[PDB]
RNA sequence: GGCUAAUCCCCCAUGUGGACCCGCCCCUUGGGGUGUGUCCAAAGGGCUUUGCCCGCUUCCGGAUGGGCCCGCGUCCCAUCAGCUAGUUGGUGGGGUAAUGGCCCACCAAGGCGACGACGGGUAGCCGGUCUGAGAGGAUGGCCGGCCACAGGGGCACUGAGACACGGGCCCCACUCCUACGGGAGGCAGCAGUUAGGAAUCUUCCGCAAUGGGCGCAAGCCUGACGGAGCGACGCCGCUUGGAGGAAGAAGCCCUUCGGGGUGUAAACUCCUGAACCCGGGACGAAACCCCCGACGAGGGGACUGACGGUACCGGGGUAAUAGCGCCGGCCAACUCCGUGCCAGCAGCCGCGGUAAUACGGAGGGCGCGAGCGUUACCCGGAUUCACUGGGCGUAAAGGGCGUGUAGGCGGCCUGGGGCGUCCCAUGUGAAAGACCACGGCUCAACCGUGGGGGAGCGUGGGAUACGCUCAGGCUAGACG
């Protein structure tokens, strides 16, 4: 483009689009279960990937993934959305958080405890 | 037209150097004249002179090279290895003297348009002025 | 509740009765006078003229019209009046009028 | 109404005071008109207390007023002394 | 708190010897004695090309556990050496020498470097008169680093400053051992340390 | 110090007001080249001395009326039309480029 | 309805003076002077009471604070292109401290727009802040400057000043009292409650210090402020020990079963001694005030701290928290076991279907450490909106072609101008911050003092190569 023509027409910057809308662009929102389904992977991936659909306080109705090796989750049980896709879940665009609310931590994980929420074991 | 006589003739240089010519005509303008003659001083083009071109004002640029070189291809390394148009027609470029640029770390210069005559950096410098940034050869 | 400074209300309205009463007497004297030189009655129009511009210039003794206000008052009212007067006048009192 | 006065710059704990003339009605902390000196309460360092007399001896030549601490640290720096 | 755990076995990481203990460290112990490779059950194992990052991460690490600080501290002495004037690289070293903590080490009153970083701390240090318990403290050309009075007759400090007679000081440093004083003449320049780091690596360390 | 503008009478349709249009010329904050931008001004013009085509002086003043803030200072060369052409042609255009077009 | 004081209200006088009309002079928008006419002042109180103090009136001037006007700069969408009637200007007038369609009567028919009007959306703005090599991008919380608002809408009164958060009136919604006629309210002040949310504190101490209002003063008021409280929310500092100590315990892990690792780590020995105890105990405070002296300058004297018995000093004194992430590549850190496209991991590429350094545990390791890691968002990497610093034959990208408006751009020579452009001086560019220097708290974080730089704009002076303009000339472009 020429100078005079940058002059009259000028760059345009560019919009990033969230991937989020956890609303509020918030760190974290709280929601309500109403199916703990398990959906099947895609692509090459196949298992029983735990999901559960969310009803959050953003007014947004998700699907969000449940890491961990076993959960807990029911019906209604309240629950805490970080966001984070899971590659082999169309669909699914939040984690949910381990350690807070219904959700318990992850049973007998003597690890990356950080995330699944589990307290430190008291050894022996 | 001719819409930049300065770039036209920057570029007749550029040109003509490629090929290695010994000599190369540019239409004589005053102004024109005056950059030839920091292009001499500074060393870039054994000089040049006032010619008529079928009857017409010339400026003939009487071109310089290194020596030959060795092992494939003996073509000389150019002097004037740069030579870019800086301020042109629709994007003019001036500078205070705090703004002169340094043009390859000294071993290039750069030639201005001062209200005090067309001097390469350095001159304008120590005359203490700027003005339109004409070009800049290395 | 109960900031017993309402007395500051209490007395705003006591002032503003007091200027009101003020104004509305600059005003009928005003026209009055105004009124009587337009009809080309020379002397009563300046003897009325001349109360107008003392009540003004003591409704700017006090808080009332104050500053440039009163100013403004008297020329709009010495110029309205010698003017209406050029219908023969003749500035007899010549009272406000520097002849 | 112009003031000359104390302006709380040091921290907690670690007063340090700007003799200012300001005008009465402006945070204490707030922009002032000129700075004139300044003032460390716990003479921390032998320089706690400069003055520029010449300058303030200006400002009352035009109503500043003093409050009483900045009046009591200025006659320190002799802008009153008259002899 | 400063690391504080097995000392010998970041000497080994480094395959170089680390004087984190004064003496020993001498006494065919350092570990590097014998078992000059890396810790754990894969010490022995043949090495592969490290990276450009694994060198520089290396370097860094060694010239800083060499002055037991944390990444924290080190890190910002080193934005501070980027800062002032003269060759980084240097500017930074001398800093590091400039520790309270260090200069300690350095006159002899300590053995090891974490020795006197407890010294300066629990008390038995002196700045030119005043105590100062700040390991990080920073001492300039021109102090006196005495040993407290009250201290003079702890059996340690009088053990270090014995062996001390006749063991030379650095060229920009000087020590009384009588009264059991010092001085830090001059910030040391690159060449005054003996150190087995290129501070070339670990500029280029923090360009990353 | 009053402001001090100069620039042509494109207009002469108000009672003892002009329309001055004030050229402007400077440097694009990004891109460098200079470029131009006009704006018109309503000076105050009692005589009714100056007219259409007049280059003038214009000062600013205490305000006459709502957005007219200047008065003809003085004339500097009078007629000249080729100026008031430019302006006048270009509002020209504008009697289109909508739901039509502009000539050409 | 009646009584009554004053620094409350009024009339007359004095007129330094000031205001208005008219004339004139100097000035030049309504600035200053002058003459006649007119008009306009005042309050008292206190004593160490014939003097001093507090105060009152008119005018001029300073100082401070403010209103109004103007040049330039200030987001997105043109799937918003035409907008406008008080609308644009005029004359007379109202209103104001003051200009002005600010408002009104009458007159004219204008004003604005693609250099983006009008409309829709978003947003307090700035000093600064984050990022970045920079240009730039993002941002405007804490602190300071300005603006706006005070349950929503409108309005004026009183005042130097308000259209007035803790003043007034009306309408609206909501809450409360109601003998149902009618009343009372407005925490976007401090603290606190409740709701909403992933999420944000003590119904604390004090008026000692700084500042503010009234008072002659004593002093009163001050949720401003100075402090303490809670919260790793951030930054900085510090501890969990130091030295010795086996060719190397046990346990646990691996193994070619020889052995290797955890590891000087431990145990143990000696040294120092955070916590904690005992004693001393602060700066921040010197004024106001009293006394001498003229209620002045100056000298002397007394009172006063929330923090707090905290900081700090001295003595005594115990070896006395470590965690979190990661180890397939990017990326520093590898082995066994379990599992078997499962259970799971996952930022990208991808990993798991019987040998998995990629899943789970363990051993070992790497990183960082009272933190570590995640999520969200901004800058970077991204020269991937490219001014610095990109492109369009076939990768995304030349308009189907022409004619031509606006606009952008313009050969050679001379002269005038000096608008751009360059230089000098000067003014401004607040404080805070950023940078350098020195200094204060044991360091630092933090804070103090000083210095330097600063785009931009105002003013005066100067230069004239280039760009512009004006005048003149030329034929190499173009046209005939
Ligand atoms: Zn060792």
């Amino acid at each position: 483009p020429t100078i005079n023509q940058l002059v009259r027409k000028g760059r345009e910057k560019v919009r990033k689009k969230s991937k989020v809308p956890a609303l509020k662009g918030a760190p974290f929102r709280r929601g309500v279960c109403t199916v703990v389904r398990t959906v099947t992977p895609k692509k090459p991936n196949s298992a029983l990937r735990k999901v559960a659909k969310v009803r959050l306080t953003s007014g947004y109705e998700v699907t969000a993934y449940i890491p961990g090796e076993g959960h807990n989750l029911q019906e209604h049980s309240v629950v805490l959305i970080r966001g984070g896709r899971v590659k082999d879940l169309p669909g699914v665009r939040y984690h949910i958080v381990r350690g807070v609310y219904d959700a318990a931590g992850v049973k007998d994980r003597k690890k990356s405890r950080s995330k699944y929420g589990t307290k430190k074991p008291k050894e022996a | 037209m001719l819409t930049d006589p300065i770039a036209d003739m920057l570029t007749r240089i550029r040109n003509a150097t490629r090929v290695y010519k010994e000599s190369t005509d540019v239409p004589a303008s005053r102004f024109k004249e005056e950059i030839l003659r920091i292009l001499a001083r500074e060393g870039f083009i054994k000089g040049y002179e006032r010619v008529d071109v079928d009857g017409k004002p010339y400026l003939r640029v009487y071109l310089k090279y290194g020596p030959r070189r060795q092992g494939p291809d003996p073509r000389p390394e150019q002097v004037i290895h740069h030579i870019r148009r800086i301020s042109k027609p629709g994007r003019r470029v001036y500078v205070g003297v705090k703004e002169i640029p340094r043009v390859r770390r000294g071993l290039g210069i750069a030639i201005l348009s001062t209200s005090k005559g067309v001097l390469t950096d350095r001159e304008a410098r120590k005359l203490g002025v700027g003005g339109e940034l004409i070009c800049e050869v290395w | 509740r109960n900031l017993s400074a309402l007395k500051r209300h209490r007395q705003s309205l006591k002032r503003r009765l007091r200027n009101k009463a003020k104004k509305s007497a600059i005003k009928t004297l005003s026209k009055k006078a105004v009124q009587l030189a337009q009809e080309g009655k020379a002397e009563e129009a300046l003897k009325i003229m001349r109360k107008a511009e003392s009540l003004i210039d003591k409704a700017a003794k006090g808080s009332t019209l104050h500053k440039n206000a009163a100013a403004r008052r008297k020329s709009r009212l010495m110029r309205k009046v010698r003017q209406l007067l050029e219908a023969a006048g003749a500035p007899l009192i010549g009272g406000g009028l520097s002849a | 109404m112009v003031k000359i006065r104390l302006a709380r710059f040091g921290s907690k704990h670690n007063p340090h005071y700007r003799i200012v003339v300001t005008d009465a009605r402006r945070k204490r902390d707030g922009k002032y008109i000129e700075k004139i000196g300044y003032y460390d309460p716990r003479k921390t360092t032998p320089d706690w207390l400069k003055v520029d007399v010449e300058r303030a001896r200006y400002w009352l030549s035009v109503g500043a007023q003093p409050t009483d601490t900045a009046r009591r640290l200025l006659r320190q720096a002799g802008v009153f002394r008259q002899e | 708190g400063r690391y504080i755990g097995p000392v010998c076995r970041l000497c080994r990481r480094e395959g170089v010897k680390l004087y984190l203990k004064g003496e020993r460290c001498y006494s065919p112990k350092c570990a590097m004695e014998r078992r000059p490779y890396p810790p754990g059950q894969h010490g022995q194992k043949r090495a592969r090309r490290p990276s450009d990052y694994a060198v520089r991460l290396r370097e860094k690490q060694k010239l800083r556990r060499i002055y037991g600080i944390s990444e924290r501290q080190f890190r910002n002495l080193f934005e501070e050496a980027s800062k002032k004037k003269g060759v980084t690289g240097s500017v930074f070293l001398g800093l590091l020498e400039s520790r309270l903590d260090n200069v300690v080490y350095r006159l002899g009153f300590a053995v090891s470097r974490r020795q006197a970083r407890q010294l300066v701390r629990h008390g038995h240090i002196t700045v030119n008169g005043r105590r100062v318990d700040l390991p990080s403290y920073r001492v300039r050309p021109g102090d006196e680093i005495a040993v407290a009075e009250k201290s003079r007759n702890l059996e340690l400090i009088r053990q270090n400053l014995e062996a001390m007679k006749g063991r030379k000081v650095g060229p920009w440093l000087s020590l009384d051992v009588e009264g059991m004083k010092g001085k830090f003449l001059r910030l040391p320049d690159r060449e005054d340390l003996a150190l087995p780091v290129n501070e070339q690596l670990v500029i280029e360390f923090y360009s990353r | 110090p009053k402001k001090v503008l100069t620039g042509v009478v494109v207009s002469d349709k108000m009672q003892k007001t002009v329309t001055v249009l004030v050229e402007r010329q400077f440097p694009h904050p990004l891109y460098g080249k200079v470029i131009k931008r006009s704006k018109k001004y309503l000076a105050h013009d009692p005589e009714e001395k100056y007219k259409l085509g007049d280059v003038v002086e214009i000062i600013e003043s205490r305000p006459i009326s709502k957005r007219k803030r200047f008065r003809v200072l003085r004339l500097v060369e009078s007629g000249r039309m080729d100026l008031v052409e430019k302006y006048l042609i270009r509002r020209q255009n504008y009697q289109s480029l909508s739901k039509r077009g502009g000539k050409a």
